[PDB]
């Protein structure tokens, strides 16, 4: 908590923020070989576990 | 046809069908109040199977 003090910037929590760098990422806009553009598919799963767990945690699903 | 000509009366099916009597068997269960409300409880969900079916059917939570 101190740190939102400590830092006047701050960054939304509880999933907001998650789901966009995903839709943002354009993996095909890495195109050099898929060393970018396969380590960026496993990336923006890697950013959505935030969501998932507590998508998770209660009903449905994570990704429902 | 015949079932239809058999009988002239129709329900709305489904969980319509099933989510029904089980209040007025627990309405009962409850005014009954004996160990009789026991099967009126043991009675009343037991309508909702086919809708965890038919929530199968959609493929859905079941339990929401």
């Amino acid at each position: 908590v101190k740190n939102a003090i400590d830092d006047g910037c701050v960054v939304p929590g509880a999933g907001a923020v998650e789901v966009a760098m995903a839709e943002a990422l354009i993996k095909h806009k890495p195109s050099v070989k898929g060393r970018a553009q396969l380590g960026v598919q496993a990336f923006a799963d890697a950013l959505l576990i935030i969501p998932k767990v507590l998508a998770q945690n209660s009903g449905f699903d994570l990704q429902e | 046809c015949r079932n239809v000509l058999l009988d002239p009366q129709l329900v709305p099916g489904g969980g319509a069908s099933e989510m029904a009597v089980a209040h007025a068997l627990t309405e009962k269960s409850k005014a009954m109040t004996g160990v009789e409300q026991w099967p009126y409880r043991a009675v009343a969900q037991a309508l909702e199977v086919i809708p965890r079916t038919l929530i199968q059917n959609c493929g859905a939570s079941t339990i929401r």
